[PDB]
RNA sequence: UAGAUAGAAAAUAGGUGCCCGUACCGCAAACCGACACAGGUAGUCAAGAUGAGAAUUCUAAGGUGAGCGAGCGAACUCUCG
RNA sequence: GUGAGUCGCGAAAGACGGGUGAGAAUCCCGUCCACCGAUUGACUAAGGUUUCCAGAGGAAGGCUCGUCCGCUCUGGGUUAGUCGGGUCCUAAGCUGAGGCCGACAGGCGUAGGCGAUGGAUAACAGGUUGAUAUUCCUGUACCACCUAUAAUCGUUUUAAUC
RNA sequence: GCUGUAAGUAAGCUUUGAUCCAGAGAUUUCCGAAUGGGGAAACCCAGCAUGAGUUAUGUCAUGUUAUCGAUAUGUGAAUACAUAGCAUAUCAGAAGGCACACCCGGAGAACUGAAACAUCUUAGUACCCGGAGGAAGAGAAAGAAAAUUCGAUUCCCUUAGUAGCGGCGAGCGAAAUGGGAAGAGCCCAAACCAACAAGCUUGCUUGUUGGGGUUGUAGGACACUCUAUACGGAGUUACAAAGGACGACAUUAGACGAAUCAUCUGGAAAGAUGAAUCAAAGAAGGUAAUAAUCCUGUAGUCGAAAAUGUUGUCUCUCUUGAGUGGAUCCUGAGUACGACGGAGCACGUGAAAUUCCGUCGGAAUCUGGGAGGACCAUCUCCUAAGGCUAAAUACUCUCUAGUGACCGAUAGUGAACCAGUACCGUGAGGGAAAGGUGAAAAGCACCCCGGAAGGGGAGUGAAAUAGAACCUGAAACCGUGUGCUU
């Protein structure tokens, strides 16, 4: 439900980090974001592409802090905890 | 109509020699008399006499994913000419 | 392409069907030569024919009642 | 009607088993109220 | 013959002519026989000398060398003289 | 596992050379030798269903080895107015409207109809591919049919004529 | 975001709202009841009309073409009458399928028990056939019973393994009174009238409609008195007669849906440690390890353009309802009953009622007839010989939502996976084995030997003795070396 906005990945390899997302993959439920870099290899010794994680993620717009995203009233449109700006 | 009477062309070394005496080789949709092909290929290109000869083939086997299955039926029809010639290559 | 079709006469419907079929047969007939690189174009064509015959049939009904 | 009718048991003088019919009476006639023919009982033809 | 029906076509020119099957083995390695099995498997052709002869012995046509072999050359079994 | 690296390796005359290949009694090539020859030959039916041919591969299959195969992988091959058959016929037999019979099911059977191993039926020789041949081409032929054209008919009788 | 499982590549689509979800509609090749003919199922061959293309034939496109019956026609003649037949047209008729379930009916067994067996039991089971339903059957008293009588049927309990049947052995087995679930009663036939009909006896009677009328404490007819009036009404389309309008509710896609931060360990926290929060929501599952406060979610609330289903009120239809008197008539005929053989009633021919079957004989008409367990009498109760009927009940091929002191890969469906498969058999038919990498494919770049396969190294990863025949990896079995010994 996300198309390249901000997040804070909290509960994975290394946390406290943020970044912006690529394909959400609705079926596998796995998003692509800067924060994991597999050492893939083809015939280079390594490749350093970008890999995915399950949704252990959260958004942050006004508080500059993770909150439970909360799609609220119809004006649909997002309406977060403390502040209500677009997703 | 022409569409569902001519399904594919065919090319090979066989057809390559065949084009010496102005022959060609198509594959048709099945359940087509020989004659419809004549009047229809006539309809579409204006080429003609040197009537047709034709065959069938039974479907072979194949294993692509270690599961059994058969190829598809194949009715091949051999066209030959007396009146100009056709190239669509 | 849903109501471009509704703009027709019930007679032009036939001609674009035929010409679309010749367009198609050109593509199918090139296809095994390997001249073609386009793959997904054919679906658009065949689906168009489906649309034209569909609407022709619907108006065939509503010209019956 | 034309049916083996009443198919049940037949006891002997010491009551072994045996199946029978009671094949209901029917005799055929030119019917005296319609010019055709059919099996007909006697019990009706009183 | 009952009947049809005005009233043909000699020989001439020209064209029209559908579906199925067709590959391969078919006294066999591919059929039946669970096996690449010393079995059965209708039918056609079937040459040469010798011979009454499709018998027998040796050869054409043509096909095959048989899907483990090398040693020694004892018992014993089998097959032959 | 034991038995056991033991019985067996499914009648049979092969040998040599030259190549290949990482590697050859077993593969290709040739020379010799031996075998069948009313046949281990050639052609088709039933039957099986792509085993057919080319190019590669050798994990297992092949009663050994295998650089090979009827095993795998990819690709490719079967052409008919006249051939066997259907649009022609039919026996045995099967089915069988109406119909006769049977507790139901269904059983019998006329009309007709299906059903060939038989009857009738218009084609031959050569060439050609790694793989198809009376099917392709090359030449020469045939039957039915339509269309076009005229030398014979003359109430539509009878006469040509169906 | 998408182009299934099923990777991968390339071509392309998509806020001008794809894909996806739900409802309607359009298509829906061929075989199959198969239905134009034929047929070795999925092939072949035709016919007629119309219409494509040809100069013309060949060739095609669509439509149509079976049988049976049951209606309307004509036509029918073996014989004149005219029927048998014959040609044509109409029907949303039927045929078939199935859920091996549940129901009714036709037919209908044996092993077995009996300590053997023939009566018997198993059993009126199985299978077979047929029919219909979503439930069926039954059914509104020619009962039950013996009193302060009740007043369709069915099912559950109980009476009762009692009373009884029985080579009196095996064994079988009610019913009633009572307590409960559900509760519903109605139309014909007949005598009477009108109409039309052949015999018109010019006598009226039979033939067909409409009325008329439906029963035991007798009733109707017929005669008489009032109600109603084309309606005051009851109507009840689930019986009772068969048609149609218009609101509410549920179902088939969905949405909202309160709440947490940090330290240590870790490869990774959802754990320990602390301090905090929501609760109509601490059900559940997933999330790199065990989470009410990360996601899906739940409590609760909202929501349907269209379609369906059930319910409601006006339309809608359709309808007179009682009473007395009983002179005369009517109350279901080859029926009921008897005998003969049989079956079934818990009941085996027994004294054997009551009910059904076949043959044969053969009653009565309300001062009548049947039952009350042989049969007669008195008493009591009920009125066949014509028909319909919801619910209560039995089952679940299937769907929705749920659950388990149920299984967790030799169990459980035979079947967790590409199974009624491979396979076996001519054929009916019988029938297998086979789950798991890791959190994520990050699925071993690169060097080396090697023809390859395989391996040693280097690297991905916490771990590759997790490296695809991939969690854990026992015992048999096989080896390598070695302390002691022979
Ligand atoms: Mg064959
Ligand atoms: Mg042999
Ligand atoms: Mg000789
Ligand atoms: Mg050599
Ligand atoms: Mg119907
Ligand atoms: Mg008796
Ligand atoms: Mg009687
Ligand atoms: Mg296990």
């Amino acid at each position: 439900i996300k198309k390249g906005d901000n997040v804070k990945v909290i509960a994975g390899k290394d946390k406290g980090k943020e970044g912006k997302v690529i394909a959400t993959l609705p079926k596998k439920d796995r998003v692509v974001v800067e924060g994991v870099n597999i050492m893939k290899k083809h015939q280079g010794g390594i490749l350093e592409t970008e890999a995915a994680i399950h949704v252990s993620n959260v958004q942050l717009l006004d508080p500059k802090t993770n909150e439970p995203t909360r799609v609220g009233y119809k004006f649909v449109r997002i309406a977060k905890k403390s502040g209500e700006e677009i997703k | 109509e022409a569409r569902d009477i001519l399904k594919r062309p065919v090319i090979t070394e066989k057809s390559s020699e065949a084009m010496a005496e102005d022959k060609y080789t198509f594959d048709v949709d099945t359940r087509v008399n020989k004659t419809q092909v004549k009047m229809a290929v006539e309809e579409i290109f204006n080429v003609k006499v040197a009537s047709v000869n034709i065959m069938n083939y039974k479907p072979k086997k194949k294993r692509m994913g270690r599961y059994q299955g058969y190829t598809n039926k194949r009715r091949k029809a051999i066209v030959t000419l007396k009146e100009g010639s056709i190239d669509l290559f | 392409k849903a109501k471009e079709i509704r703009d027709l006469t019930t007679s032009e419907i036939e001609e674009q069907i035929k010409s679309s079929k010749e367009e198609l047969f050109n593509l199918r007939f090139q296809l095994a030569t390997g001249q073609l690189e386009e793959t997904a174009r054919i679906r658009t064509v065949r689906k168009t024919i489906a649309r034209l015959k569909t609407v022709a049939r619907e108006r065939e009904i509503e010209q019956s009642k | 009607r034309k049916a083996s009718t009443g198919n049940r048991r037949s006891h002997a003088l010491n009551s072994t088993k045996r199946r029978w019919n009671a094949n209901l009476q029917k005799v055929r006639i030119l019917v005296d109220g319609k010019p055709k023919k059919v099996w007909v009982s006697a019990r009706a033809l009183k």
